[PDB]
RNA sequence: UCGAUGUCGGCUCGUCGCAUCCUGGGGCUGAAGAAGGUCCCAAGGGUUGGGCUGUUCGCCCAUUAAAGCGGCACGCGAGCU
RNA sequence: UCGCCUCCUAAAAGGUAACGGAGGCGCCCAAAGGUCCCCUCAGGCGGGACGGAAAUCCGCCGGAGAGCGCAAGGGUAGAAG
RNA sequence: GCUGACUGGGGCCUGUAGAGCACUGAUAGGGCUAGGGGGCCCACCAGCCUACCAAACCCUGUCAAACUCCGAAGGGUCCCAGGUGGAGCCUGGGAGUGAGGGCGCGAGCGAUAACGUCCGCGUCCGAGCGCGGGAACAACCGAGACCGCCAGCUAAGGCCCCCAAGUCUGGGCUAAGUGGUAAAGGAUGUGGCGCGGCGAAGACAGCCAGGAGGUUGGCUUAGAAGCAGCCAUCCUUUAAAGAGUGCGUAAUAGCUCACUGGUCGAGUGGCGCCGCGCCGAAAAUGAUCGGGGCUUAAGCCCAGCGCCGAAGCUGCGGGUCUGG
């Protein structure tokens, strides 16, 4: 779970952000981690 | 898979994918139905790829109704081989559907559970499709 | 204002019989001293010593629909009315009075009452137990 | 329910809809005259309305007169109301759809299965003023096995049916679990 | 293109791509450490000698930071074989 | 595979291709011909000795789904049966 | 010697498109119901039940090139009319051609792949590799070149420079160089419609307090205490607190959120659309929308005035073929 196509939240914590142009998922736990490619 | 028990003719034309759907567009059955968005040869490794995942998802509970019938022959020729030599053999078989067709459809399970239920379901198939459920359906009095 | 009219209402119709209609502190408490509290005078004075909270917007709605103003000594912030429709006005106070003292908070914590219509006091309210 | 109407003389219909409104039609015995309704403003009446209940349209003559819908013809693709057909009641005994309001607990679902609802109306011949609401259903003692239907119902004062009535309204079918593939 | 565009493999000589074998940065790890796995960034430079088969390819031997995968008329016979 | 017949593909006149789709013919009948006169089917449901779920019967109901030598189509009981 | 193509008006001939199941077949579920597993079985005389198999038949949903109860648009033909055209018809002399190709549309084949293949109508190329546009380019858009002109109006396409003509005029959109060409699928990108729900008897966010007793709800080989599958699917003291929203214990513990008190004291969350954009997006010599460059545009969308622009059309002069 880190670079994808398809970028969603999975679990409650986790905020989509959207930074240098491209789609980051942030979140609390680690593993969320994601982005976009 | 899901195939007629009978026909009078083995393989058949392609013929074409115009048009809207000609019926089959209210849901009719139970509750919730997934409609197609564009035309396409549907095949019954893909519905029944559909419906497992139904049933699947909402284990032991409600009633799936398929409304989509493959019946129509989808032929191809043997590996590397040239044009001619006559029609090629019966690989599966295929349903016709256009714009606007209620695939399938849940009855008697949760909303929750009808949405993601018939989401997974759009996911197996070859085209754009739209959940719904009963509303201007009721095509009476 | 679907379900804040209905609230209202019951504020009201309680709010008849004001003999001992009081509001004092000794807040923070915990949900073990719910039910500790709630014994006051209901295991002296019964069903007619009660300690009721709700709303202070809707509370104080209800006491302009009713005659009973004067509450700007105590007003302001999260508040409880002790209503008493019947049971000793004064001693259904003798025991806000202690459980207070009791729960670990000084003596000072009372925001006037109305004792059958009569705005009574702050420091008019550690006489109304002693 | 209300719902306004307004006349149409006779210019496309493509029209109407380009704009926002939804081409229609008025009949019964006597008159029939192509109208029309406010789109956004119709669906939101229908959803309730429906066919089981009059809808009380209206017009410029200020003449709040009662139909029902009689069809509504769909998009298709789009699917969404593309005409409608208002059906004006009279005194005269009509023919309709009433809601079959299916109460209870099937002792078939708490044990196994799903109340497939195989009829949720029922056309009935009736007089306008006195139009249903709700035909109950006595629903629970359903079994698994097959289910009751058409002729047994309670069918209030003077209002009879144009049903089978064998058609079956109900049936209890059992739940699906695992366990599948049969073509080995 | 048949009034001719020499065809496999090797040798020679390179040059490009990146979907990266090593090397350099980095995220997650069921990352203690050390050693791995996976994905993202990154070709600048590297990417061994042999046994067998015409072999490409593979299978072995012995090493290695690694023994990358492809394109260039399956690169290259008016350059060789 | 090569001639002939039926249906489709053939885009509502006719025609229309492909190593397109699916079946037939290379006979037969002296009565299966001519004419005159009569007769009407298949099935469905009853009731029926052997009687399959159709032998032949009886009673309703039944416009043609039966029949017409053989493919298929068209036609047809106000008969071509 | 008016009969031609084409067209108007009549009359029919027809079964494609579409649609629809009445026929032939195919169809999912349900009802009812011959059978057949088989089931309580009083045992031959039937019998009763069955979340299995399952006829025929009815109901709800559909499917067809070789199905049709039905059925267009059109098309065919005849009659009456227009129609003087390098129209037609008849007889004879001379042929060449019998490898076609691209585009559009309707079918087949193919894998609804092919600058593929085979037919149907049409059209261009062929023979218009003559001219303008499309960067270049037989067949895409414009248009049928007899010759001449240092004149004019246009076509497609254009009007910032290359490059002839608006750095034209009003209203919008885009912020990527999208524009300058890829999908499913993602996403608090922007802008615009909606339709509902909450809120000055104080919503939304943040912060402060509570977040309890029924009890660890019953059920599990280990245990399962709100957090593995069910029945009943509820009670209690309540402002309000679930037989529980995630995180988390082996299990408890712990941290939370559902709800409301309270501060604060103006708006705030839900989903459905539409426009344009973001990612998704890696290939081989050196890059680029033709280039330069362009951001209230020199992009996209919508109005408007005006110009440029062919060998098309006028104007002027000339030649030639027919007919009068
Ligand atoms: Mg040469
Ligand atoms: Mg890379
Ligand atoms: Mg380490
Ligand atoms: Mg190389
Ligand atoms: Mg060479
Ligand atoms: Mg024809
Ligand atoms: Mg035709
Ligand atoms: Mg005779
Ligand atoms: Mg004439
Ligand atoms: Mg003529
Ligand atoms: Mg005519
Ligand atoms: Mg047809
Ligand atoms: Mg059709
Ligand atoms: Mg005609
Ligand atoms: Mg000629
Ligand atoms: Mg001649
Ligand atoms: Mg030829
Ligand atoms: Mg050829
Ligand atoms: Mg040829
Ligand atoms: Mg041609
Ligand atoms: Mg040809
Ligand atoms: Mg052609
Ligand atoms: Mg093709
Ligand atoms: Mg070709
Ligand atoms: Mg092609
Ligand atoms: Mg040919
Ligand atoms: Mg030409
Ligand atoms: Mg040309
Ligand atoms: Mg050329
Ligand atoms: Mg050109
Ligand atoms: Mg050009
Ligand atoms: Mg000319
Ligand atoms: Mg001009
Ligand atoms: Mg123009
Ligand atoms: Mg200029
Ligand atoms: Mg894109
Ligand atoms: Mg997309
Ligand atoms: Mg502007
Ligand atoms: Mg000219
Ligand atoms: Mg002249
Ligand atoms: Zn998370």
């Amino acid at each position: 779970m880190k670079v994808r196509a398809s970028v969603k939240r999975i679990c409650d914590k986790c905020k989509v952000i959207r930074r240098h142009g491209r789609v980051y998922v942030i979140c609390e736990n680690p593993k969320h981690k994601q982005r976009q490619g | 898979m899901l195939m007629p028990r009978r026909m009078k003719y083995r393989k058949q034309q392609r013929g074409r994918l115009k048009g809207a759907t000609k019926g089959g567009d209210y849901v009719a059955f139970g509750d919730y139905g997934l409609v197609a968005l564009e035309p396409a040869w549907i095949t019954a490794q893909q519905i029944e790829a559909a419906r497992v995942a139904m049933v699947r998802h909402f284990r032991r509970g409600g009633k799936i109704f398929i409304r989509i019938f493959p019946d129509k022959p989808y032929t191809k020729k043997p590996l590397e081989v040239r044009m001619g030599k006559g029609k090629g053999n019966v690989e599966g078989y295929v349903a016709v559907v256009k714009p606007g067709r209620v695939m399938f459809e849940v009855a008697g399970v949760t909303e929750e559970q009808a949405m993601e239920a018939l989401r997974i379901a759009g996911h197996k198939l070859p085209i754009k499709t739209k959940i719904v459920r009963r509303d201007a359906y009721d095509e009476a009095q | 204002x679907x379900x804040x009219x209905x609230x209202x209402x019951x504020x009201x119709x309680x709010x008849x019989x004001x003999x001992x209609x009081x509001x004092x502190x000794x807040x923070x408490x915990x949900x073990x001293x719910x039910x500790x509290x709630x014994x006051x005078x209901x295991x002296x004075x019964x069903x007619x010593x009660x300690x009721x909270x709700x709303x202070x917007x809707x509370x104080x709605x209800x006491x302009x629909x009713x005659x009973x103003x004067x509450x700007x000594x105590x007003x302001x912030x999260x508040x409880x009315x002790l209503x008493x429709x019947x049971x000793x006005x004064x001693x259904x106070x003798x025991x806000x009075x202690x459980x207070x003292x009791x729960x670990x908070x000084x003596x000072x914590x009372x925001x006037x009452x109305x004792x059958x219509x009569x705005x009574x006091x702050x420091x008019x309210x550690x006489x109304x137990x002693x | 329910y209300r719902l306004k109407a307004y006349y149409r003389e006779g210019e496309k219909p493509s029209a109407l809809r380009r704009a926002g409104k939804l081409p229609g039609v008025m009949y019964n015995r006597h008159l029939n005259r192509k109208v029309y309704v406010d789109l956004v403003e119709f669906d939101k009446v229908f959803r309730q309305a429906s066919i089981h209940h009059v809808i009380v349209l209206e017009l410029p003559d200020g003449q709040s007169l009662p139909t029902l819908v009689r069809q509504v013809n769909l998009d298709k693709r789009r699917r969404r109301p593309e005409h409608v057909d208002f059906f004006v009641l009279s005194d005269e005994p009509v023919e309709m759809y009433v809601p079959l309001r299916f109460v209870g607990t099937p002792a078939g679902v708490r044990a196994g299965g799903v109340l497939q609802e195989i009829h949720r109306d029922i056309l009935v011949k009736v007089s306008p003023r006195n139009i249903p609401e709700f035909i109950e259903v006595d629903v629970s003692g359903l079994e698994i096995g097959d289910s009751l239907h058409a002729s047994d119902l309670k069918l209030p004062p003077g209002v009879e049916l144009a049903v089978s009535p064998e058609e079956t309204i109900a049936a209890v079918v059992p739940p699906e679990d695992v366990e599948k593939l049969a073509e080995e």
